[PDB]
C-alpha cells in the first residue's frame, strides 16, 4: 500500500511512542472481549471467562507482544507486505483457517487502542493513515486465501 | 440482544459524553470521510472540508439520533423507524457503510473518554452501534 | 423486516421443497464445505466426504430448523432462541459463516426449483435467511 | 487465482454453454432486485420500481452483457486477473467509488443464476470452482482500493 510522505510521517511519529510490551496485549484482549467468537482459537490460554480475566491473562499479553511485532514489521516494509506476511499468511490461512474478516477486526481494534492511548493526538488524518496500514496488513495476511 | 450490563454501560458512557455529543458526531463523520473515502459520495452537496458548518450541523443530528436510541434502548425499531426508512429507501445507503461509521464513532469515543472506554464498555458500545445499524438497514 | 409478500414467497418456495428438505440441507452443507473450506473446522468430528451419513443427518436438522422458522416467521427470535444460544455461546460460530451457508442454501434452492426461484422469490429468500442469521448471531 | 485442471475443466465446460446475451442481464437485474442499494449507481437506467421492470429493462440487459464479457475475459486470464481488470478497477474504485463488498455480491448472484440455469449440472464441486473464480475477479476489481 502507498502512504503519502505526510501519512508516513504521521504513522511513524506516533508508533515511536507506542509501548511495545503492552499495546499488542491490549488489542488482542479487546478482540477476545468484543468479538467473543475469536476465543475459539485460543482455548489453550486458560481463563477467558470475563473481561478482567482476559486483559489480566499473561498468555494474552505475551501473544499480543508477538502480534504487535508483526505490525511493526509491516510498518517497516509498507510496499512489500505480501512478502513480509507470507509465512504468517500460510499459518493463519492454511493451518488455522481463520476467516480473513477477523484480520480487519483486529486491525480496527488496534486503531481503537491507539485512539484510547493517544487521545486528541490521534487526529482524523492520523487515523486515516493507520486505516491504510491495517487494511494493507489484513490484505497481505489473507493472500493465501486470494 | 443488549444485556442489562450493556444498557448500563452505554447509558454511562454516553451520559459522560454530555453536551459534546454534537461535536463528537461531527468528528466521527470527518474520521469516516477521511479514512473511508467511498462514503463521501453520499454527501456530494456537502462541503466536507475541516470546520465545515454542514458537517458540524449534521454531526449534531447524528448525535441526537443516537441519544434518542439510548433513551429508548428497549424500543429502538420504533424510535428509529423514520430514520430507517430514510437511509434504506431514499438514500439507499450501502449496509457496509454503517460498520464504517460505527467504527469511527468508537474511535471518537476512545479518543475523548479514556476513563470510560474500558474493554467491557467498548464491547457494550460496539453491540449498541451494531444494534442501531441493524435497525437502520432493516428496511431495504 | 419481512414484508407480507416476502412471507408469502418464502412459504410458497419452502412449501414446494417438500420432503426433500432434509436432502437439500445436506447438499447446502456440502456446497459450503467445498466452496468455503474454512467452515470445515467447525466439524472436525464429522466425516465430510460425499455421501456421509453424518452430513445427511445434520442437513435434516438444519432443514427442520428452517422449517420451524418458516412456520413461526413472525416470532423467529423466540422459536430459534435455543439455536442462537448454541451457535453463539457453545460453538462460537463466526458471524461471517452464516452468510456463507445462506448463500449455499440459495444456490441449492436455485438448482432444484427452477420455477420457484424468480427474482422476487430470490429476494424474499435472501431476506429470510438474513433474518434467520441475525437471530442465530444475536447472542454473543 | 489457481484452479486445478479438474476445476478448470468444470468451469470451462459449463461456461461454453452459457447464453452470453442473457445471463449477464439476469445477474445484474437480480443484483438490483435483491440488493436494492445498488440501484443508487444506475439512476440513468429508468424504471427500476419493480422486479419485472428491472428484468425487462433493456438498459439492464445491455449493460449485463458487458459485465458478462468481463467475466469471460477473466476466465481466459485466470493468473493475470489484476492486469485484466486494471482499467475496470480504476473505473469502479477511483471514479464510481463502489464499495468492493458489492463485487462479491454480484459474483455470488452470478453463481445463483448459473445454478438456476444448469440445475443438477451445477454440482457442489462445479460451484466450488466458480466461487474461486468470482472471488478472484472481485479481488482484482478491488485492487485500486488495496
Ligand atoms: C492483523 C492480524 C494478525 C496478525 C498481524 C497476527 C500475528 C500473529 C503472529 C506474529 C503469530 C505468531 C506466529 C509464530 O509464533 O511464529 C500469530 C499466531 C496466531 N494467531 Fe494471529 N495475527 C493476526 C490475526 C489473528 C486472528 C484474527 C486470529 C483469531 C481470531 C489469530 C489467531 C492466531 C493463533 C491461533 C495463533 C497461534 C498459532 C500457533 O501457535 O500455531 N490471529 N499471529
Ligand atoms: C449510526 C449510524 C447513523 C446514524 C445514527 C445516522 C443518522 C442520521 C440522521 C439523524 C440524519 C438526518 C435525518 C433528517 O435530517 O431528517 C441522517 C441523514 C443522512 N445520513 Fe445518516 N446516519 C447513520 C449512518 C449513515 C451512513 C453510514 C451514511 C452513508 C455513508 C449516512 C448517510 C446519510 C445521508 C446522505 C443523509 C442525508 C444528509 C443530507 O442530505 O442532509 N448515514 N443520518
Ligand atoms: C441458516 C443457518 C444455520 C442453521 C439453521 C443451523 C442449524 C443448526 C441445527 C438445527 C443444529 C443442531 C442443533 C442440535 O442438534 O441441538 C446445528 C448444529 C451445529 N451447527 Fe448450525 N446452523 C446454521 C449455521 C451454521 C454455521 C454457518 C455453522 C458453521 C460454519 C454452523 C455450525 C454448527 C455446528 C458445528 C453444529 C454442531 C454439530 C454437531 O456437533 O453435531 N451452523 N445447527
Ligand atoms: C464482478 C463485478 C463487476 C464487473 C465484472 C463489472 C463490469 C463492468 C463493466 C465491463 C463495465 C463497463 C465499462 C465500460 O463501459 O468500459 C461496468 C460499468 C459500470 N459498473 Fe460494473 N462491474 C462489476 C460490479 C459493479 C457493481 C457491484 C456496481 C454497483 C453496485 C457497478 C457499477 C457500474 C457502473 C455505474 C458502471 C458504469 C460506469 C460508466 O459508464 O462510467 N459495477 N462494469
Ligand atoms: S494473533
Ligand atoms: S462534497
Ligand atoms: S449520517
Ligand atoms: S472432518
Ligand atoms: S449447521
Ligand atoms: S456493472
Amino acid at each position: 500500500v502507498h502512504l503519502t510522505p505526510e501519512e508516513k510521517s504521521a504513522v511513524t511519529a506516533l508508533w515511536g511512542k507506542v509501548n511495545v510490551d503492552e499495546v499488542g496485549g491490549e488489542a488482542l484482549g479487546r478482540l477476545l472481549v468484543v468479538y467473543p467468537w475469536t476465543q475459539r482459537f485460543f482455548e489453550s490460554f486458560g481463563d477467558l471467562s470475563t473481561p478482567d480475566a482476559v486483559m489480566g491473562n499473561p498468555k494474552v499479553k505475551a501473544h499480543g507482544k508477538k502480534v504487535l511485532g508483526a505490525f511493526s514489521d509491516g510498518l517497516a516494509h509498507l510496499d512489500n507486505l505480501k512478502g513480509t506476511f507470507a509465512t504468517l499468511s500460510e499459518l493463519h490461512c492454511d493451518k488455522l483457517h481463520v476467516d480473513p474478516e477477523n484480520f480487519r477486526l483486529l486491525g480496527n481494534v488496534l486503531v481503537c487502542v491507539l485512539a484510547h492511548h493517544f487521545g486528541k493526538e490521534f487526529t482524523p488524518p492520523v487515523q486515516a493513515a493507520y486505516q491504510k496500514v491495517v487494511a494493507g496488513v489484513a490484505n497481505a495476511l489473507a493472500h493465501k486465501y486470494h | 440482544v443488549l444485556s442489562p450490563a450493556d444498557k448500563t454501560n452505554v447509558k454511562a458512557a454516553w451520559g459522560k459524553v454530555g453536551a459534546h455529543a454534537g461535536e463528537y458526531g461531527a468528528e466521527a463523520l470527518e474520521r469516516m470521510f477521511l479514512s473511508f473515502p467511498t462514503t463521501k459520495t453520499y454527501f456530494p452537496h456537502f462541503d466536507l472540508s475541516h470546520g465545515s458548518a454542514q458537517v458540524k450541523g449534521h454531526g449534531k443530528k447524528v448525535a441526537d439520533a443516537l441519544t434518542n436510541a439510548v433513551a429508548h434502548v428497549d424500543d429502538m425499531p420504533n424510535a428509529l423507524s423514520a430514520l430507517s426508512d430514510l437511509h434504506a429507501h431514499k438514500l439507499r445507503v450501502d449496509p457496509v457503510n454503517f460498520k464504517l461509521l460505527s467504527h469511527c464513532l468508537l474511535v471518537t469515543l476512545a479518543a475523548h473518554l479514556p476513563a470510560e472506554f474500558t474493554p467491557a464498555v467498548h464491547a457494550s458500545l460496539d453491540k449498541f452501534l451494531a444494534s442501531v445499524s441493524t435497525v437502520l438497514t432493516s428496511k431495504y
